[PDB]
């Protein structure tokens, strides 16, 4: 017929309360595998541009195939195990859900489908239940949530307060209570786009979002998983207000791994990603203790660290800065670059260093020399008197 | 003869080399000692107070230190002096530190005089509870239990308000806290208040948006139920406790499963029969493997705790049906769990029922695929025969046991090798010597050492069961015709048993039927077998008579002290110095 | 003068058995003692039967323990491990600290061989390094151990008939003497005979192939058969690649692999086995599941 | 399969 505001509101209810537990392998009667791929090629393939009838049978439908307490983890404890090595456990009856998401997505994503066709049909309580969901089926299930929550956050200026706050709560627990959660990574991406679009004169709840939530996320040990998605947030955050540069860098410094080479490398990597954008007026506030550390990194016995540390030397910009401030930097870096590199096994660094040194001459001959002087001179005494 | 070191730690508390600043703080006690109380109070605390430390390892240590200064700060009159810094450590981000900061306030709280408490200690709890940042509020919760009992009627009311506030916090995190502490906080409030005040919070935290809160509510339900007198149980506790047994989030349910026998006792011996029994089934048939196996573990203790007059009746018409189902579950951990306690039911249903009902299940498990379920059942047979007839055992169970004695998974072969000496004793030696001896002899030569070791010792326990004379006629022979196996691993097995049989074979049998072979082997090609021969003579040493000792021992225990292989050498020597033969 | 040390190792061992690490001050000492003892050994250590050949252990301490619950316990039963003591696992230190301890003590009862992992560069990448930190604070127990590693002999010959090596055969190596000439007293090189002995693998592609690993080559049935016929080797035993079944035969019973790290890296899900060689070199393989933790 | 250098 031509009366659809009753063919779907009964067709959806069919695919709604369905509930087909695919954990017995019986009753192979699809039925619904279509009802959905239907409401799809119905709202997608220009079969419509007028399906705004006041009716939230979609939501209810969704919040029934999705909203369930996630099952008990199929992955081990967590001390002797690294999540980057967790065998993904795929949710069965995916080809079923796979659509419930798809539909709900190609739902309020389409034009003419007003926001108040949901305003009070998609309330905090819906959001929240959606959030937990951020938990286990190889990205697949997450990936969808990542997107769904994205678009919901970018259309209901009312749920922004909540979505945000409730995301924090998930992180504070990740950090201080259970050092376990699968969608931390996915979530940060969401917060990626979010940050990249805050108020020009940054509200003060964000500066707290950054300082008391984001940085502390580097403390965790499973960091190897959401590091890159994280760094982006830190960096992106510094482009929206280079004031926070100092406190962000002082944080990464306080935390800085001491028994986890791999993390030490990440920090270095993220730290360059920051210098790369650092602002001269700011670079100065950090500079001293920052390079005071790089100093140790070069002097590290872990080839992977040192290697990544010295690479700082091939950054046009980072070098640029060091120059305009060689005065102070150069001597902090010397004892370690010029260090008596004649006591190693990694037949590489010795050369990797020489190269940095050269790159340090072409910049300020005089200083370079004068520092040598100063160094040797000192070294001298510590060799004479220090032999009684 | 000096006071310099101590005076230096006092200078290394700000040394900027965290590794040192630690040590100093980590001994912060011997600084306030050589410091001198009246000082500690006016120089060391106002220093730890006006100094924000970073690195956690240090912060942790300061916190743990501060809890013992009760004395070094001058005793109870001035214990309220340690508050200021701890109150700050209570705020710290990294939990552990603030967790210890809390562990301390509690400890030193008991040292405050009620007068001080109302004046210095409560205030700290109030300030922590009202903190801008959740952490503080988190902490605060752990502090009510310890000051309430001693403050005044006026303050007790103020505290109760502040605590309800922590329960109704905008942060899941703080709520989950108030949640866990809700139990211990009730345990101190006066009765009336448990009813009018605790109860409400209890139910709310019990129906929180966050399930991770709600489940902590079930834990405190067990505590609240022990405070309330029966009657009121069906009015204030039960609505909520049933509610949780159903709760959508399997996590909440799982709790009611683990804290079941606990809830049993608290509730009553009756309300149990009224609500929990049905409720208990529900869990045994839960949708979540966990909650199921969970309840399984509780089966044995749930019953032994059922009303004295109906136990057998309900275990039979109510519980026993579901059990039979679980035995045949799909999830190992559930079969594996229930199979490790299922037997404790025998002594409840009696000789009869046990054989008509439970005994069959024992078989079901005794033969299951999952090593666990087998292993877990094999372990409680030392029993059964104390219910079923020792004949009923050796007839409808012994067969399996005879088969288990050699299934794949060695930890299981073991499980049998251990339950042997009992079966042997109960079954009788003649039964043993006939259709069971061949087994205990087989083990003596298993591929896995673990099994041989167990088997070796096993003998000593049999000789203790059937007298020396029996060994010299059914054991000592085979245990010797083994020394002829080419593989040294087995070849040694011999010297091993010997080292055990002598412990219980009188001075005779040892000297005339074992000492001969413990020597004849001292001339073996594989050194291992040689240095062990030496180590053996030291074991069967004392049991020999002085004359045999310096006759057939020393001389042959000499022909080794001068042997090639460094080991045999050392083991021959340390075989003398102990026997006192040089 | 003799019961002043031998009575203390006995304890260090007892300790390491409860799974408690020795102290930094101790590690260094243990290692030295170990050095002097390993210097004297050849690159092709010739140890007599009977024995128990074990493979990769990778800091899976407890699962090492299980092994002993199977093959018996040293010194009462002789052993021979083929490298890969550290890395992956959660208790490297304890594990290696132990195995070494046992050498220093019962010098003739156990034989340890170097593995692709007894080198700095790897230990650093895969974990032994970090664990050393996470457990000792400095980075000295690591140097102490990465140093003792260089003296570890490359290969072992069981009664002149069975050849043992962590990895495999190497082009630059044709005869056992070719190996007795090498100088193992150095860190594992990226390319070279020595390296290969510790990285090579058995391949079905036949004829020296390129190893998808990064070092060493993929010798084949042909290459194996020859090597054996050459020096007079009845069987070439090694281990260096997870063999789901504990041990695998390949190249027409010429070369066999033996992995001893069950459920490897606590993730892989493989049985692990060890090979016993009785008084007359008889092949008997004992498989075992990861100890119940 | 944990990363070639060897699951
Ligand atoms: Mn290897
Ligand atoms: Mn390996």
């Amino acid at each position: 017929q031509e009366k659809l505001f009753i063919q779907k509101l009964r067709q959806c209810c069919v695919l709604f309360d369905f509930v087909s537990d695919p954990l017995s392998d019986l009753k192979w009667k699809e039925v619904k595998r279509a009802a959905l791929s239907e409401m799809v090629e119905y709202i997608t393939h220009n079969r419509n541009v007028i399906t705004e009838p006041i009716y939230p049978e979609v939501v209810h439908m969704f919040a029934v195939n999705m909203f369930r307490t996630l099952p008990p983890s199929s992955n081990p404890t967590g001390a002797e195990f690294d999540p980057e090595e967790d065998e993904p456990t795929l949710e069965a009856a995916w080809p079923h859900l796979q659509l419930v998401y798809e539909f709900f997505l190609r739902f309020l994503e389409s034009p003419d489908f007003q926001p108040n066709i949901a305003k009070k049909y998609i309330d905090q309580k819906f959001v929240l239940q959606l959030l937990e969901l951020f938990d286990s089926e190889d990205p697949r299930e997450r990936d969808f949530l990542k997107t769904t929550l994205h678009r919901i956050y970018g259309k209901f200026l009312g749920l922004r307060a909540y979505i945000r706050k409730q995301i924090n709560n998930i992180f504070y627990r990740f950090i201080y209570e259970t050092e376990h959660h699968n969608g931390i990574a996915e979530l940060l991406e969401i917060l990626g786009s979010i940050i990249n679009g805050f108020a020009l004169p940054l509200k003060e709840e964000h500066k707290i979002f950054l300082l008391k939530v984001l940085l502390p996320l580097h403390k965790v040990k499973s960091l190897s998983v959401y590091h890159p998605q994280l760094a982006y947030c830190v960096v992106q955050f510094l482009e929206k207000d280079s004031t926070l540069t100092e406190p962000v860098v002082m944080a990464l410094l306080k935390y800085w791994p001491k028994t986890h080479s791999p993390k030490e490398v990440m920090f270095l990597n993220e730290l360059e990603e920051i210098l790369d954008v650092i602002e001269p007026s700011e670079f100065v506030k950090i500079m001293e203790p920052l390079f005071r550390q790089l100093a140790k990194c070069v002097s590290s016995p872990h080839f992977q660290v040192a290697e990544r540390a010295l690479y700082y030397w091939n950054n046009e910009y980072i070098m640029s800065l060091i120059s305009d401030n060689a005065a102070k930097i150069l001597p902090i870096m010397f004892p370690s670059l010029y260090r008596n590199s004649k006591t190693h096994w990694n037949k590489t660094i010795h050369g990797l260093i020489y190269n940095a040194l050269k790159l340090f001459m072409e910049m300020n001959q005089k200083l370079f020399d004068d520092c040598t002087q100063q160094f040797k001179a000192e070294k001298l005494k510590e060799k004479l008197k220090m032999k009684e | 003869d000096s006071l310099y070191p101590i005076a230096v730690l006092i200078d290394e508390l700000r040394n900027e080399d965290v590794q040192l600043r630690l040590n100093s703080i980590k001994k912060l006690s011997t600084i306030a000692l050589a410091l001198g109380v009246e000082r500690t109070r006016s120089e060391l605390l106002p220093f730890l107070t006006d100094t924000i430390y970073d690195e956690d390892e240090v912060l942790l240590a300061l916190a743990e230190q501060l809890g013992t200064f009760t004395t070094l700060v001058g005793g109870p009159e001035y214990v309220h002096c340690l508050l200021p810094p701890l109150e700050s450590l209570a705020t710290v981000e990294e939990t552990v530190v603030r967790d210890k900061a809390v562990e301390s306030l509690r400890a030193i709280s008991h040292e405050h005089s009620p007068s001080d408490l109302e004046a210095h200690f409560v205030p700290l709890v109030k300030r922590l509870a009202g903190g801008d940042w959740f952490t503080s509020r988190t902490s605060a919760c752990g502090l009510f239990s310890v000051c309430y009992p001693r403050v005044s009627s006026a303050v007790k009311a103020e505290l109760r308000q502040y605590f309800r506030n922590l329960c109704s916090d905008d942060t899941p995190m703080v709520r989950r806290a108030a949640a866990s502490k809700l139990g211990e906080f009730a345990k101190v409030l006066e009765l009336d208040n448990v009813k009018s005040e605790i109860i409400p919070m209890f139910s709310n935290l019990a129906s929180d948006e966050q399930d991770s809160v709600r489940l902590l509510a079930v834990e405190a339900c067990v505590n609240i139920a022990q405070l309330l007198p029966q009657e009121d149980l069906e009015a204030l506790v039960m609505p909520t406790l049933r509610q949780a047994a159903e709760d959508k989030s399997w996590r909440v349910r799982y709790m009611v499963a683990d804290k079941f026998t606990e809830l049993q006792k608290a509730v009553g011996p009756e309300i149990t029969k009224t609500d929990l029994v049905p409720a208990f089934q529900n869990l045994m048939k839960d949708c979540e493997a966990e909650v199921r196996a969970a309840a399984s573990h509780k089966v044995k203790e749930f019953c032994e705790n059922l009303s004295a007059d109906c136990r057998e009746n309900v275990i039979m018409s109510q519980i026993l049906p579901c059990i039979k189902e679980l035995v045949s579950d799909a999830n190992q951990h559930v079969k594996s769990a229930l199979a490790s306690v299922i037997m404790g039911l025998s002594p409840i249903l009696g000789k009869d029922n046990t054989i008509e009902h439970l005994l069959p299940l024992f078989l079901a498990q005794l033969k299951d695929e999952c090593p666990e379920v087998r292993l877990n059942i094999i372990s409680n047979l030392d029993c059964v025969n104390e219910v079923i007839g020792i004949r009923q055992l050796s007839q409808s169970l012994l067969p399996a046991i005879v088969e288990l004695a050699e299934d794949a998974k060695w930890r299981v072969r073991l499980a049998i090798i251990e339950y042997m000496p009992l079966l042997a004793g109960q079954l009788g030696v003649e039964f043993f010597d006939e259709k069971l001896n061949s087994l205990c002899m087989a083990w003596l030569v298993d591929h896995v050492y673990a099994i041989r070791e167990a088997a070796t010792s096993n003998l000593k326990k049999l000789v203790e069961k059937f007298g020396k004379e029996w060994a010299h006629a059914t054991i000592i022979p085979k245990v010797l015709a083994m020394s002829g196996d080419p593989n040294y691993l087995h070849r040694m097995t011999t010297l091993f048993c010997i080292n055990v049989l002598s412990e219980v074979c009188g001075q005779d049998i040892t000297t005339k039927h074992m000492l001969p072979t413990v020597l004849r082997m001292a001339g073996d090609p594989v050194a291992n077998v040689r240095f062990n021969v030496a180590k053996s003579l030291q074991k069967i040493g004392p049991i020999l008579d002085n004359s045999t000792l310096q006759s057939e021992v020393k001389p042959i225990l000499e022909k080794l002290t001068q042997d090639q292989d460094v080991d045999v050498k050392y083991f021959a020597q340390e075989a003398l110095t102990v026997l006192s033969l040089a | 003068d003799e019961k002043v040390f031998t009575k203390e190792l006995d304890q260090w061992i007892e300790q390491l058995n409860e799974c408690k690490q020795l102290s930094e001050s101790q590690v260094k000492s243990l290692c030295e003692k170990a050095k002097e003892i390993l210097t004297k050994e050849s690159n092709v250590q010739e140890v007599r039967c009977p024995v128990t050949v074990c493979g990769d252990v990778h800091g899976q301490f407890h699962d090492l323990m299980e092994l002993f619950r199977i093959g018996g316990k040293s010194p009462d039963t002789n052993y021979l491990f083929m490298g890969d003591y550290v890395d992956r696992g959660y208790y490297s230190v304890e594990t290696v600290t132990l195995l070494v301890a046992l050498k220093v003590r019962y010098r003739e009862r156990i034989t340890i061989l170097r593995g692709n992992h007894e080198s700095r560069q790897i230990t650093q990448v895969y974990g032994f390094y970090d664990e050393c930190l996470r457990k000792y604070g400095n980075a000295n127990v690591w140097k102490y151990f990465t140093d003792l590693f260089d003296y570890l002999p490359l290969t072992a010959l069981v009664d002149g008939q069975i050849f043992c090596l962590h990895g495999g055969l190497s082009p630059s190596i044709d005869t056992l003497d070719h190996i007795r000439a090498l100088d193992r007293l150095q860190e594992v090189p990226h390319e070279g005979p020595m390296c290969d002995l510790l990285w090579s693998d058995p391949d079905d592609r036949g004829g020296w192939g390129i190893s998808p690993r990064g070092a060493g080559y993929t010798f084949g049935q042909d290459i194996s058969e020859t090597f054996n016929h050459a020096n007079g080797l009845t069987l070439v035993s090694r281990a260096h690649q997870l063999v789901m079944e504990g041990y695998n035969w390949c190249h027409d019973r010429n070369v066999v692999t033996i992995f001893s790290a069950p459920n490897y890296c606590y993730r892989c899900g493989n049985q692990a086995a060890i090979m016993e060689l009785d008084d007359t070199l008889k092949y008997s393989f004992l498989q075992f599941d990861p100890a119940p933790r | 399969x944990l990363x070639r250098x060897x699951x």
